[PDB]
Order: C-alpha cells, then sequence, then structure tokens
C-alpha cells in the first residue's frame, strides 16, 4: 500500500517459499501497471488471501499501482503528456486522467502543471531542494535520535 | 581529516581487539583521547557558529 | 519467539530481484532488438 | 582428459536451447561414444535427444570391454597391495577410475572419489578429484559438487605453491564467478591469461580469451577497459586475430552507437548459444547499453534524442521506453524530457545522495545494538 | 459532496478549461450552479472559456523568511550538542 | 599478415641462437620486432629504441640498405612526437655520418618532429609525401598524430577564456556537430577536458567546479563500520547463548 517496494524475494525463505507463491507474483504485478496481470493474479491467488483476510487494500490497491505507475513515468521524464501517458498507463480515456492529476495534484504526488486544449500536460523539473535545506534539517532528528542512545548507554551500564 | 582520516586508524583498534579469539594480550583501551577531543573540536565549532546568532541579533 | 500466537498460525535469488523485472519488461532481450535494425 | 568428454556438455546445451539439429549433436555423441567408452553421456543423451533404434549391444560391447578394462582395475587393486609402496599401488585405481565416471553416471565418481582420497601423499592427485568433480557439475546442471570441491582444492594445495594446476583454480572460480553472478572477481581470476596456456581443463584457449573479455566490458571500467588489451602484452594478440571482438571492443571507446546494437548481437549470439550464459545473458543486454549510456549522457548537460536517432539508427520510440526503464531500476538517474525531445543531467552525484549511505546503512547498524544493548542484562 | 469537488478537484492546477468542458461533468443545461461558481470561485469567470489567472496560482517563492527559523534550528541543535557535552 | 610475421618471428626467436654467432640476427630481429610488436601498438618508446638498436647493427654493411634504414626510424620519430630520444639519436657522431641525397631530405624530416607545428607540418606533408609513401603503415602513423595534434591546437583557442561560443570555436577546425564535438564529447569522458556545451545557443561552458573531498570521506569508512558490528554480532550472540 505504500506504492513504492521492491521485489519481495529478498525475503524469501526456503521454508516460506512455497507458502508465499501465491503472495509472491502479487506483488511482482504491483510493480507493474498492467490491469489484465493485476486481475489475473486477483483471480488464481485469491484463494490464498482469504485465510489472510487482506482482501480490504484490493480495491484501494488499484488506485496506489496507478500512484507507482505515473511515478515511475513522471520521475523518469520532464514533461509528460496526458495522451501519450494516456495508453501507456492505460486510462483509455483523457477526461478521467483530468481527474487522477488532480486528486494526485490534491496527495503531492506530482508538481506536473498541465495546459488545457485538447488537452495535453506540460511539466517541468522540480528543484531548489538542494544541499543546505533538507540534509542539515534531517540531522537534527538524526543527533536527536544519537544522543538518546548515549543515555541509553549510560542507563544500561548503569545496572552492572 | 582529523574528523574522518583518524577515524579508520581509531576504528581498527576494535578490529584489532577482535583477535580472533583470543591470542593477543589484553586488556587495550583506544576510546580515548580522539574521541573526547573530536567531541570538544564541535564544541569548539558551534559555540563559534553561534556567534552569527549571538553577536547578530 | 516462540510465544502467544505466533506458533499458533551469490546467488541467483538474489539477482531474481532484478532478474523477475527482465521478465514483466523488455524480455531480455535479443530477437525484438534485433528485429528492430531492419525496421527503420 | 577432458575436452572430448567436455565437449559433450557443449552439446547438451547444443540440444537443449535450440531444437533444431539432434542428428548432428547425437552422431558426434555417438562418435564419442563409440570412443571414449561413454555410456551415460549417451544414456542422458538418449532422453534428450532419439531414442534410437539401437544403441544396446553395439556400446554393450563396450561397457564389456569397459567392465574388462573395469574388473582389471579392480583386479589392479589387490594385486599391486600385494606388493607394498608409498601412494603407488592405489594411484591407479584413481585417475583410471574416475575416467570411468566418465564412461557412466556418478557410480564412477562417488565410490572411486573417496575410494583413493585418504591415502594421496600430494596435492596433485587430491586436485585430478577436484578436477572430476568438475566436469560432472559441468555435464549435469547441477551446482552442488563444483562448489564443495574448489573449496577443498584451495585448503590444501595452495599451502604451499604451484605453478601449473593452482593457475587452473583461479580459472575454476572465474568460470563460477561467470557461472554464478560475480562479474569484478571474474575477469581478475581471468587476469593471469597465457599464464594458463591451454589445457584439457582450459578447453581452446581462444574461447576463454572469449570468456574473459566478455566480462571484461563491464567489470573493467572505461580507463581500464583500453589499459589491460593495449597495455598487456600476452592478451594482445589473441583479440587482434578476431576481427568480430577486436572491432566491438575499440568501437566502444569509439563510442559509436551505430556499429554497437550489431556487434553486441553478434556476441550475444554467443551469450546465447553457451552453456552457463543462460540465465546470465539478461542483465548482460542492457548492462553493455548503459555502459555505452553512461559516457553517452555524461557528455553534454542538453542533449536532443533526436541526436541519438542519428547514432542509435533510429532510435525513437524505442529508447523512450528502453532509458525509461533503466531509471525505474535504478541505472543511470537522468531526466529525458518528452515532446520536448531534451536530456538533462544530473544527477550531482557528488553532494547530496552521496551523503545518504553513512545514515541509512548505519541505521539497522546502530539498531541492531540497541535491542542487543537491551539484553544485557536480561 | 461530488459537486462541490469540480471546484476542489479539477484545479489547482489547470490553464484553462473550455465552457461546455465543464458543463459536460454538471450536466443540466445553464445552471445557477456554475453561475454561483463564477461567484464563489473567482478565479475567472471568461467568455466561453474559463482561466485560471493569475497564475496558477498566486506563484509561491516560497518564502525567504525561513532562513530566520533556520538560525532557531541551530540554536536548540548546539545545545545539544551542550548537553552530552 | 600481422599472424603470419609473428609466425615468421617467432620462428627466428629460436633460428638465432641456434648455430654459433648469429652472425646478426638478434639485431635484425629486434627489427622485426619492432615491426609487429610496433603493429600491436604495445609501446611508441620501445619499438623506436629497437630501430636505434638496429641501427648500432646497422653500421659497416650495404649502404642502400642503411640509407633505407633511416627511412622508418626518422619517420618513426614522427608518429611518437615525444620519444624524448631525438637529440640522442640524431645529433650522435654515429647519425651525423651520412651526407648522402636520401638522408639529407631524412634529416630534415628527422627535425620535421621536432618541428609539429600543423601550419608547418601541413605544409611539409606534400614535400615529404614521397618519404610518406615509404612509411610501412601510412594511416596509423599520421591518425594518432593528427588526432593528437587535433587537440594540441584545441588546447590553445579554449584555454585564454573560460566560455566559448562552439560555432566559430569548431570552424577553426573547419565542422561541429559530426565528429569534432562528438570527439569534444569524448574529452570529458577521458577527463582531458573539465565543461559542458549549450546545444541551442551555442555556448561551450567550462567548469572544472565541482569537488569531491568530504563525503567519500565518511561514507566509504561507515561501509567498513558495518564489518565492525557484524562482526561483532559473532561475540554478542556467542556469550549470552
Amino acid at each position: 500500500l505504500l506504492g513504492e517496494i521492491p521485489d519481495r524475494l529478498q525475503f524469501r525463505q526456503p521454508s516460506l517459499k512455497r507458502s508465499l507463491m501465491p503472495y509472491f507474483l502479487l506483488t511482482q504485478a504491483v510493480r507493474t501497471g498492467n490491469l489484465a496481470k493485476f486481475n489475473q493474479v486477483l483471480d488464481q491467488f485469491g484463494e490464498k488471501f482469504q485465510a489472510d483476510g487482506t482482501y480490504t487494500l484490493i480495491i484501494r490497491l488499484r488506485h496506489n499501482v496507478i500512484k507507482t505507475g505515473v511515478r515511475m513515468i513522471s520521475l523518469s521524464y520532464s514533461r509528460i503528456s496526458l495522451a501519450d501517458i494516456a495508453q501507456k498507463l492505460q486510462l483509455d480515456s483523457p477526461e478521467d486522467a483530468e481527474f487522477i492529476v488532480a486528486k494526485a495534484i490534491r496527495d503531492g504526488v506530482i508538481e506536473a502543471s498541465i495546459n488545457h486544449e485538447k488537452g495535453y500536460v506540460q511539466s517541468k523539473e522540480m528543484i531548489d531542494i538542494y544541499s543546505t535545506r533538507e540534509p542539515q534539517l534531517a540531522f537534527h532528528q538524526r543527533i536527536s535520535f544519537c544522543l538518546d542512545i548515549h543515555n541509553m548507554s549510560v542507563k544500561a551500564m548503569r545496572f552492572p | 581529516n582529523y574528523n574522518k582520516a583518524v577515524e579508520e586508524e581509531d576504528k581498527m583498534t576494535p578490529e584489532q581487539l577482535a583477535i580472533k579469539n583470543v591470542g593477543k594480550q589484553d586488556p587495550k583501551r583506544h576510546l580515548e583521547e580522539h574521541v573526547d577531543v573530536l567531541m570538544t573540536s564541535n564544541i569548539v565549532q558551534c559555540l563559534a557558529a553561534m556567534l552569527d546568532t549571538v553577536v547578530f541579533k | 519467539m516462540s510465544e502467544k500466537k505466533q506458533p499458533v498460525d551469490e546467488d541467483n535469488w538474489d539477482d531474481d530481484n532484478v532478474e523477475d523485472d527482465f521478465s514483466n519488461q523488455l524480455r531480455a532481450e535479443l530477437e525484438k532488438h534485433g528485429y528492430k535494425m531492419e525496421t527503420s | 582428459p577432458k575436452n572430448p568428454d567436455l565437449r559433450i556438455a557443449q552439446l547438451r546445451f547444443l540440444l537443449s536451447l535450440p531444437e533444431h539439429r539432434g542428428d548432428a549433436a547425437v552422431r558426434d555423441e555417438l562418435m564419442a561414444a563409440v570412443r571414449d567408452n561413454n555410456m551415460a553421456p549417451y544414456y542422458e543423451a538418449l532422453c534428450k535427444s532419439l531414442d534410437w533404434q539401437i544403441d544396446v549391444d553395439l556400446l554393450n560391447k563396450m561397457k564389456k570391454a569397459n567392465e574388462d578394462e573395469l574388473k582389471r582395475l579392480d583386479e589392479e587393486l589387490e594385486d599391486a597391495e600385494k606388493n607394498l609402496g608409498e601412494s603407488e599401488i592405489r594411484d591407479a585405481m584413481m585417475a583410471k577410475a574416475e575416467y570411468l565416471c566418465r564412461i557412466g553416471d556418478k557410480e564412477g565418481a562417488l565410490t572411486a572419489f573417496r575410494k583413493t582420497y585418504d591415502k594421496t601423499v600430494a596435492l596433485g592427485h587430491r586436485l585430478d578429484i577436484v578436477f572430476y568433480l568438475l566436469r560432472i557439475g559441468l555435464f549435469y546442471m547441477d551446482n552442488d559438487l563444483i562448489t564443495r570441491n574448489t573449496e577443498k582444492a584451495k585448503s590444501l594445495i595452495e599451502e604451499g605453491g604451484d605453478w601449473d594446476r593452482r593457475n587452473r583454480l583461479k580459472v575454476y572460480q572465474g568460470l563460477y564467478c561467470v557461472a554464478i553472478r560475480d562479474f569484478k572477481q571474474a575477469a581478475e581470476l581471468f587476469l593471469d591469461t597465457v599464464s594458463t596456456f591451454t589445457s584439457y581443463e582450459l578447453m581452446d584457449y581462444k574461447t576463454f580469451v572469449t570468456y574473459t573479455v566478455y566480462v571484461s566490458m563491464i567489470a573493467l571500467e572505461r580507463p581500464d577497459l583500453r589499459e589491460k588489451v593495449i597495455k598487456g602484452a600476452e592478451i594482445l594478440e589473441v583479440l587482434h586475430s578476431l576481427p568480430a571482438v577486436r572491432q566491438y571492443l575499440f568501437s566502444l571507446y569509439e563510442c559509436r552507437y551505430s556499429v554497437f546494437f550489431q556487434s553486441l548481437a553478434v556476441v550475444e549470439q554467443e551469450m546465447k548459444k553457451d552453456w552457463l550464459f543462460a540465465p546470465h545473458y539478461r542483465y548482460y543486454v542492457r548492462e553493455m547499453r548503459i555502459h555505452a549510456y553512461s559516457q553517452l549522457l555524461e557528455s553534454y548537460r542538453s542533449l536532443t534524442l533526436g541526436y541519438m536517432a542519428e547514432a542509435f539508427g533510429v532510435g525513437v520510440e524505442f529508447i523512450d521506453q528502453e532509458l525509461s526503464r533503466f531509471i525505474a531500476a535504478g541505472r543511470l538517474h537522468c531526466k529525458i524530457d518528452k515532446v520536448n525531445e531534451i536530456v538533462e543531467t544530473n544527477r550531482p552525484d557528488s553532494k547530496n545522495w552521496q551523503y545518504q549511505e553513512t545514515i541509512k546503512k548505519g541505521d539497522l547498524l546502530l539498531n541492531r545494538v540497541q535491542k542487543l544493548s537491551r539484553v544485557i542484562n536480561m | 459532496t461530488i459537486r462541490d469537488e469540480i471546484a476542489g478537484c479539477i484545479e489547482k492546477a489547470y490553464e484553462k478549461i473550455l465552457f461546455t468542458e465543464a458543463t459536460r461533468i454538471l450536466f443540466f443545461n445553464t445552471p445557477k450552479k456554475m453561475t454561483d461558481y463564477a461567484k464563489k470561485r473567482g478565479w475567472v469567470l471568461g467568455p466561453n472559456n474559463y482561466y485560471s489567472f493569475a497564475s496558477q496560482q498566486q506563484k509561491p517563492e516560497d518564502t525567504t523568511i525561513p532562513s530566520t527559523e533556520l538560525a532557531k534550528q541551530v540554536i536548540e541543535y548546539a545545545r545539544q550538542l551542550e548537553m552530552i557535552v | 599478415n600481422l599472424p603470419k610475421a609473428r609466425a615468421a618471428l617467432t620462428s627466428a626467436r629460436t633460428t638465432a641462437n641456434a648455430i654459433y654467432c648469429p652472425p646478426k640476427l638478434q639485431a635484425t630481429l629486434d627489427m622485426q620486432s619492432g615491426i609487429i610488436h610496433a603493429a600491436e601498438e604495445k609501446d611508441w618508446k620501445t619499438a623506436y629504441s629497437y630501430f636505434y638498436e638496429a641501427f648500432e647493427g646497422y653500421d659497416s654493411i650495404d649502404s642502400p640498405k642503411a640509407i633505407t634504414s633511416l627511412k622508418y626510424m626518422l619517420l618513426c620519430k614522427i608518429m611518437l612526437n615525444t620519444p624524448e630520444d631525438v637529440q640522442a639519436l640524431v645529433s650522435g657522431k654515429l647519425a651525423l655520418r651520412y651526407a648522402g641525397r636520401q638522408t639529407e631530405a631524412l634529416k630534415c624530416v628527422a627535425q620535421a618532429s621536432k618541428n609539429r607545428s600543423l601550419a608547418d607540418f601541413e605544409k611539409a606533408l606534400t614535400d615529404y609525401r614521397a618519404e610518406l609513401r615509404d612509411d610501412p603503415i601510412i594511416s596509423t602513423h599520421l591518425a594518432k598524430l593528427y588526432d593528437n595534434l587535433l587537440e594540441q591546437n584545441l588546447i590553445r583557442v579554449i584555454e585564454p577564456f573560460s566560455r566559448v561560443q562552439i560555432e566559430h570555436i569548431s570552424s577553426l577546425i573547419k565542422l561541429s556537430k559530426a565528429d569534432v564535438e562528438r570527439k569534444l564529447s569524448q574529452m570529458i569522458l577521458d577527463k582531458k577536458f573539465h565543461g559542458i556545451l549549450d546545444q541551442g545557443e551555442g555556448v561551450l561552458i567550462i567548469f572544472d567546479e565541482p569537488p569531491v573531498d568530504k563525503t567519500y570521506e565518511a561514507a566509504l569508512e561507515t561501509i567498513q563500520n558495518m564489518s565492525k558490528v557484524v562482526d561483532s554480532l559473532y561475540n554478542k550472540a556467542k556469550k549470552l547463548t
């Protein structure tokens, strides 16, 4: 449900292997935006999901994969046209694409500007995150995380 | 260079504390004095950089 | 662990993480990229 | 005493992927059956290739003559042990009786390997064991036996030096480095080059040149890529003999992308038709592309893909999804503008993202000593 | 709850969407709801078209002030370095 | 035929030491070693050194064979442009011994190597075209020169001011997009040139700025620190259980 996942066989175990086979190819269809491949996984491997009780996500995970598919394209390209990404992500229509990109801006997923005539989508490179801003501000949480462990080591040292 | 290039000559000693194990005469404590020096080294650089926030406004 | 309800209910494997990205995308691929020669 | 049977393993992969020729691979297999006394080589090929008609008595009088040659070596065990000598009595029951592993199955292998193992006073005889374990693991695709024997070969024989059979080990693990995925140590252990010269276990050295040159176009970086071939003496003459490989080597330094898609397919033809390269050719394809695309995008900060259509001849929609599937997998992070025909360089890895390896790998590190700190005590 | 989303969802940010294109979603013919939108949104009422001016919108810089609070972040950060000490 | 030349040279390796005294074989074999190995493009100075060895062994022999020996060795000085042995050979008393007509034209060819100067190189190229024909490989000798002498005059024009228009700076080399700018794009790859071009407006910008200093000195030490904890994990789990 995060939308960003790698292939999960790096977590596979030879004993857990046989049990995760219906659940394995699932995430393999999440990395791709094909509907025919994703729906075929739900039909054949849906039997294993019944014991887990995970069916709550399968309706909202379709909206999760379409965000991964558009993030793959938006990160790979500067400008992405709605008509070219229409059939490539097979949204099949210009009107629902205007609804998805609108909600993508509402969720802060995409920075793309859109020029509506036919229409088309013309974006630009997002920058200025730079150096002086994010790393040093994140380091406030990194050191506050580390200096607490200094106390955790002292507290653990006081018992002996 | 004192905060990094000195680290590897300091952090080889725990791998030197790994013998392994154990044929080498122990104990030996290499923790000092570089650790506490680099501590105060930041204490010098942090409060001297506070001169921007202190002197100005 | 084993308490609560825990018990109640190189290698090619490492490359298989990347290798499965070849399965669903662009095959390998030789023939198709070899057919693109005389296309244009 | 490998290459005649080591080529039967070449015949196995020649039968495996292509189904076209079942007669051409079974004729020299039967020609390898009528000599060398091969039994199981044509038995496991009997399922892959045609089930004849009849082999039987034609090759049964062989396995009987084998049995006569097997029993006379099995008579040699109690005839020579009647006398006494160091390692000489039971040395006759290893090399020729493990040559009977070449005859058939694992029966010659497993029982003649451990039977002669305890006596041998020399490391050369212990490696002939490890040798014959490497060929049976090449014949049958099972990867087990060839991993363990090399581990036994490095401890005993390397004590210690040798010139001849130790350089073969660097070829074996190098061949294992290309059997599994290791790029960096493959060509590194192949640096010995002509010092191994040519041997029954080294097959054709010109083919060994092809094995090390295909890994050297990835693992060996462009500054060192041109260095080893040009500055390297003994390796330069063997590559100049092959006009196909030497072209693609210098054309890689010439950066022209028009001859790549042609010549890379010629290398892929050898990569397709060669054994043990079947699992490993998939990532090899686009890894030589990014190797050529690395220097590509580093050249200009703003590049038009129509100018790439020139070199590619002509990339239009092909590199559209191609280069896009490179970025998604983390290979050559770049920004290529669509319908605006612009490629952006980037990504300045010299500052920001290069810092991230400190804390990220240091998170699970310090986390591992957090949890394990609460264990002490209790 | 869907009707008020036509104004919220579609922008930000689009450039200009034609008159009858917005009417296709709103159905009716020429309702007072889109007339109330021309009031509420504001935004723009253009002839035979709608505009997002100006521009796209408000043109965030965002601000040159946060340089202040960056010095505030160093305050407690240098204090945490003195807590160890 | 390079392999057939080396095979004929390989048979001469054991032939020189076969008889009693060569009398001259290995010295001739050294010149033959300065042909195939030179075709291999191993080292420019060592192959040129074999010509010096052959020239020391060419003393008191047939003059037409000695007068054509300087054709190869002095024109070999043309390819190298940095033999460093220039003044050693030609200014010695042994190389000044030949006053003949063919070697006097070779004496200025040995001076033409000291010249370089593409203004002069393109000029004397027509005058020495006769000696250019005696070049064993006509393309490779002058191709490595012309390709090297290319950036020799390019580092002169690009050096004085930081950024230059790509159309006029490539007008002296007569063209831009086809080869030059692609070869200049390879210069960033070869590190000989630090900069970046502009395709739209045609302005080449040179920046040596982006250093790497503090970063690799940090993360690479942490990657080693990953071996400190993992190797200590053995001590941890062993003492506890």
